[PDB]
């Protein structure tokens, strides 16, 4: 848990350094993808030097294998890309290392605020030396929902709207900074009570789901199942609020 | 620190003396026999009182054994945690030892939570946890 | 040079924000109490408001002050007002969500003249003075140059104090989600207005906002190329608390889109 985490942390460090460096060339749709590729490539170099056996899984490069196919590196060098496209500073790098059909290492690093959340299965998820103890809410009273509008899954638009309508009738308020990984980190660190989003992808939540579960929370799909890994339908938070949310949101779904 | 142990050891009358840690009274099995070269240093306990000491010593060993077998059983897989289909007595051992001695807190444990369970794979564990979610969250019963 | 009252206001906001940051790293010192709907108010609010009032009275012992807590402290004069929010997004500071700001603006003859908002967590300082513009830490602010409701990002707020409009509100958002790309929700009106003026989000709108929660941001978005209005194109937004703001094209498109979805109570 020490060496893998140290390597991942150094990788996220280099990624965040390059990202923040390139964040100072003001321009007013492509160069964002260029620096994305560059950060992904220096991450790839970090993967090749240290442990050249593991395999890499990126939204961009798909999956690039080596010899140890049992150790997958799921590295999103940027989440909430549109923010960095608009200079809105809410974005992070999400490193994940899955071993034996299961996530084991997780890191989410915002270089702007310098937020470096780490997570090993079992021993838990730390932040800068602090332990994330989830949220204290037992229901949907006065709580905050890290809600995410499906700007890539417009098919479920109206369904999602009715769902969030019922929620806001029941719950208190939403938040959306346009960064799934950071949303998961925040709901993990008790900064926002509950979280739920539609149509996500493994390279996005790969680390955040572990960050949440290690914080006395759970991650599931809209039907309590465990296929949210690929169905992109995720609800997360400490179990009280997740139960209180599912009990209200089940009866207006379509999947 | 033995005040709960020697409650009734030399207990034909407790106003004789407190037990002796000069020989130890802290092995309880290798102390089944200590010769009379050192067991003449006790006072106020004649030979019938010595046989009563042996009887109450068997009783004290019974007390320590009972405390052992009662503190061990911090598992208590209950009927509400045994009735669960697919959850036998042994899976109930392992689950109530995992850290959830109930069902409501059980529906609040994911796959990786209930992984490494003796007698359950990953997929069937997930199916059972989903069934527990049906019986605690989805069914909407109380 | 630098507008005088603007300098006093930014110094006061700096001190208040430093106190805010000080209270932030201590999740023990905050001792809040609930006052409205799904939100507390902390002792930190009182401390920061006190610091701001004192720093203002130091160099202005007669100006009128306005605050959510102290209502309206009528100084010996009543033409120079200081609308103050020592915290926008107290809900976030409760949960220590690092996204909030202090807000200070000055009204002269009813017209906002200078305004500042301050995010201590990112050390961002949105200043804006009338007839000279808005600045972010020393850079000009022009707002998003987007020309239509396509690909835009829309900042909004849910009416946790007036949830009756929610349904209507929902429909509005729903309608908007037909065209716009994504929304934003930070629970901080002032920072939403700033981001609009910052060109970070390409449009903002909210139903039923408090007067001292935009009177600083509205001058920012004004002098940053953007415009503000109510949901019917009028100037009564200061009373209704119903705000839309952003560059002229996106504001016009939003108003055209919402003319139907809206309810007659709001118009
Ligand atoms: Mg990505
Ligand atoms: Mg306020």
């Amino acid at each position: 848990m020490h060496p893998m985490l140290n390597i991942a942390v150094r990788a996220a460090r280099k990624a965040g350094n390059l990202i923040a460096k390139n964040y100072e060339t003001p321009d007013a749709n492509d160069f964002v993808t260029n620096v994305d590729k560059a950060a992904e490539a220096v991450i790839i170099d970090t993967i090749r030097k240290s442990y050249p056996q593991h395999t890499i899984i990126t939204e961009e490069s798909g999956e690039l294998e080596g010899t140890d196919q049992d150790v997958q590196w799921v590295i999103d060098p940027l989440d909430g890309t549109t923010n960095f496209i608009k200079r809105l500073p809410h974005f992070a790098v999400s490193i994940a290392v899955r071993i034996k059909g299961r996530t084991e290492v997780a890191v989410v690093y915002d270089p702007m605020r310098n937020e470096l959340f780490t997570a090993t299965r079992g021993q838990g998820a730390q932040l800068n030396g602090y332990r994330l103890r989830g949220s204290t809410a037992r229901d949907l009273d006065g709580t905050i929902l890290a809600t995410g509008f499906p700007f890539k899954a417009k098919q479920y638009a109206t369904t999602y709207i009715n769902i969030v309508g019922k929620l806001f009738n029941e719950c208190a308020d939403f938040r959306r900074t346009g960064s799934a990984a950071l949303d998961l980190a925040y709901v993990a660190a008790g900064r926002v009570d509950g979280f739920f989003e539609i149509g996500l992808r493994p390279w996005d939540f790969a680390a955040g789901e572990l960050l949440v579960r290690e914080a006395g929370g759970i991650v599931s799909d809209f039907t309590g199942g465990h296929n949210y890994m690929l169905t992109g339908n995720i609800v997360a938070g400490n179990p009280r609020v997740v139960k209180a949310m599912l009990a209200n949101m089940r009866d207006e779904l379509s999947d | 620190a033995a005040i709960d142990a020697f409650t009734k050891y030399l207990d034909i009358d407790e106003d004789f003396a407190t037990v002796l840690v000069e020989e130890g009274f802290s092995t309880l099995e290798e102390l089944a026999y200590v010769p009379m070269k050192e067991l003449l240093e006790i006072e106020g306990l004649d030979e019938p009182t010595v046989e009563a000491l042996r009887e109450r010593a068997k009783n004290a060993l019974a007390t320590i054994a009972q405390a052992q077998e009662e503190s061990l059983g911090d598992n208590k897989p209950a009927d509400d945690l045994l009735n669960l289909e697919g959850v036998d007595r042994d899976l109930a051992f392992k689950l109530a030892a995992r850290g959830v001695c109930t069902l409501e807190d059980l529906a609040e444990q994911g796959i990786d939570d209930l992984a490494d369970i003796e007698g359950l794979t990953d997929e069937k564990a997930g199916a059972l946890i989903m069934a527990a979610r049906n019986i605690c969250w989805f069914g909407d019963e109380a």
